[PDB]
């Protein structure tokens, strides 16, 4: 196996897996549990992860989800321990790409946007940080020191304006 | 949620909170809250018995209160509102049927114990033929309302298309002496008012499934 | 309609390691109790110290999962085997591959050494398995026939020599030499992944969705149907005293006596501080050298070590 087809590589064995283990062991749909379609669904879980968006299909037989976020956050976790990987390699200077630049780019601003969604929701439900003791410091002296700068504040722009 | 409550599937905030960072974290499967309704008519598995006290005579009622649970349980809940008192037996088709449930009487109204027109439940088995099959009048698919009609003989033209809930069991003379009414050939409507006069509902099965549900929750409780 | 069942001892965890980056797919413990190998999906291989729970080295072989490993009593080898098509050898003083045994066509699953002919048999998602010289690269047999892929194999000195355990859900017993099919065992409804050999009464035991089997050698002849741990079981490992140990899929490991089959402990496993509950899973098992105590990588990058209970007696926890 080599660098091009460890990607294609690791996904076969991926899929593979999933349908051995459960689709032997979750039937008793035992004609075929539409497995084919247990793994659209899986590719679609997938596709949630990585735009941060709350995948939650209600109908589905628990174990069966149990199964599936196994699954997803094995091949997540991969997922992130590749790019934290090439980045160094690209960092390091080793080796050049025209793709494995552009991929990685794009891995690692994903993990970006889906830090910061995180920090948000944070800040809102744990409150502004600034307590307010150190907010009201903070604005009073501002306003000590422009009055004692004689600083005269700026108006909102004329319209028959000079300039 | 109780262990009856234990739904089949998850409620999924798990997976939400997994696949996405705007969510606050649980790491515990929680299965969801089944049903109600629903959940009671897996206890409703036995029929409803009811006497019809009318004008002409009582009407023993069989309903497979198991088999249409949301009919049945409808009728049985407007039979011990009595919702039927006053009400006329509006239609009578000679070797048709003869149909009622208002208590406007004008066949035209009604109403479903929640108000709401009800879902049609026909099923493999329920075919109107013979005497005393007891379909629901409804305007059409899911309208099911307070209007229900007996069959005088085989009617397998309403099957898959009129909801019964049962048969008729006693008040065949009863019956007979609807049967000999005339109605209105233009209207088709009783010459002498025929009407529900009263309820006696003998055993009602969703009496038996609320103490069942209800004796479960204080003991897992 | 038994003797009554023996006492053993519970087990109770005592110590938890937490040091790989992935699920942790097999674990082999050294011929000297000193120290055990893991091989896990995050492609390391580690090796850690037993008594200290101390990671004493880490080496990155593969290209993917590490899908199993095997350490050599005759020699300080250490045998790698991972989904990466590709099986490896260790020298332990160097700390280095020294011969890579090309050939199979996918992921291999398992392998074992065998005790005195120095050769390796793997087993591999590509509906065989393979008979490997040790030192010249040379596979003498494709032990061929199962309809899918062997899950696991495990070979032994006397016939016959190699038990492989399939997703046919059928068991096959082979002569080495002629590296022929000899017997067939197709019991099993749903597949079957472990398998594992009494080290004194010439017998074996194959794990699957339905329920544990037991079989008498040479011929197999089924004994003792076990049941109880009705859940996906990965292995199966017995010690001196007739202990015998199914690790499940779903984290729920299962104790019995190999005797009269009596599951006498059930232990359910509390998972690290940030895995979710369907993270939990058990993927392999292997008591000391010494056989006091006992390893099992879970799938949760985990490695939990449970000890015999001392505080145990027959009043503290009777037979039933």
């Amino acid at each position: 196996v080599t660098k091009q087809r460890v990607e294609s590589h690791f996904d076969l064995e991926l899929r593979a897996a999933v349908m051995h283990d459960i689709l032997d062991m979750m039937p008793e749909g035992i004609k075929q549990n539409k497995a084919r379609t247990i793994l659209q669904h899986l590719s679609e879980a997938w596709r949630c992860w990585k735009a941060n968006i709350p995948w939650k299909v209600p109908g589905l037989p628990t174990p069966i989800e149990n199964m599936i976020l196994r699954y997803v956050k094995a091949k997540a976790d991969w997922w992130t321990n590749t790019a934290h990987y090439n980045r160094e390699r690209i960092r390091r200077g080793a080796t050049v790409d025209k793709t494995v630049c552009k991929k990685n780019l794009g891995r690692l601003t994903r993990l970006y946007l889906k830090a910061e969604q995180e920090r948000q929701h944070n800040y809102l439900k744990d409150g502004p940080y600034i307590t307010a003791e150190e907010a009201v410091a903070v604005y009073t002296t501002t306003v000590h020191w422009l009055e004692s700068r004689r600083f005269s504040p700026i108006p909102f722009p004329p319209l028959s304006y000079k300039h | 949620v109780d262990k009856l409550n234990a739904a089949h599937y998850s409620t999924g905030k798990v997976s939400a909170s997994f696949t996405s960072t705007a969510m606050v974290p649980e790491t515990t499967h929680e299965a969801a809250a089944i049903d109600e309704d629903v959940l009671r008519y897996q206890f409703v598995k036995k029929k409803g018995y009811v006497r019809l006290h009318t004008n002409k005579g009582d009407l023993n009622l069989e309903l497979h209160c198991d088999l249409t649970p949301k009919t049945c349980e409808n009728f049985i809940r407007l039979c011990k509102k009595h919702y039927y008192d006053g009400t006329i037996f509006h239609r009578s088709i000679r070797n048709f049927v003869i149909q009622g449930g208002d208590p406007t009487g004008t066949g035209t109204g009604g109403e479903s114990y929640w108000g709401k027109p009800f879902k049609d439940e026909f099923r493999p088995n329920l075919s109107h033929t013979g005497r005393g099959i007891l379909s629901m009048a409804n305007s059409g698919p899911n309208s099911n309302r307070s209007q229900f009609f007996i069959t005088f003989r085989s009617c397998a033209y309403l099957d898959k298309k009129h909801t019964i809930f049962g048969r008729v069991v006693g008040g065949f003379d009863v019956l007979t002496a609807m049967e000999n009414v005339e109605s209105d050939p233009k209207t088709d409507r009783p010459k002498e008012e025929i009407r529900i006069d009263a309820t006696t509902v003998f055993v009602d099965p969703y009496e038996e499934a609320d103490a069942q549900i209800a004796q479960e929750r204080k003991t897992q409780l | 309609t038994m003797p009554k069942p023996q006492w053993h001892p519970p087990w109770k965890l005592y110590r938890v390691i937490s040091g790989h980056l992935g699920w942790v797919r097999c674990i082999a413990v050294e011929p000297g109790n000193q120290w055990f190998v893991t091989g896990s999906a995050d492609r390391t291989i580690k090796i850690w110290d037993l008594a200290s729970g101390k990671l004493k080295l880490s080496l990155t072989g593969h290209i993917s999962t590490v899908r199993g490993v095997i350490v050599s009593t005759r020699s300080p080898y250490l045998f790698s085997c991972g989904e990466d098509k590709q099986v490896k050898c260790w020298d332990l003083e160097y700390n280095k591959v020294i011969r890579h045994y090309h050939g199979h066509l996918s992921a291999v699953y398992g392998l074992d050494l065998h005790p005195t002919i120095d050769v390796l048999v793997t087993c591999s998602r590509d509906s065989t398995a393979r008979i490997w010289d040790v030192r010249t690269k040379a596979s003498v047999h494709t032990l061929s026939g199962h309809t899918n892929a062997v899950a696991t194999v495990r070979c032994q000195a006397a016939e016959p020599q190699i038990i492989t355990g399939s997703h046919d859900t059928t068991i096959r017993l082979w002569d080495l030499v002629a590296g022929k099919t000899r017997v067939t065992l197709t019991n099993h409804k749903k597949s079957v992944r472990a398998v594992v050999l009494h080290p004194r009464h010439y017998t074996f035991a194959s794990g699957s969705p339905d329920n544990i089997k037991q079989w008498k050698f040479p011929d197999g002849s089924f004994i003792q149907n076990l049941s109880g741990h009705n859940a996906i079981i990965n292995t199966l490992t017995v010690n001196s005293d007739g202990v015998l140990v199914s690790g499940a899929d779903n984290g729920t490991m299962h104790l019995w006596d190999w005797r009269t089959g009596y599951n006498f402990q059930r232990v359910h496993a509390a998972v690290q501080p940030g895995s979710l509950d369907s993270e939990s899973g058990i993927f392999a098992c292997a008591f000391d050298q010494s056989e006091s105590r006992l390893l099992t990588a879970e799938a949760d990058k985990t490695i939990k070590v449970y000890r015999e209970d001392d505080t145990a007696t027959e009043e503290t926890h009777p037979v039933s």
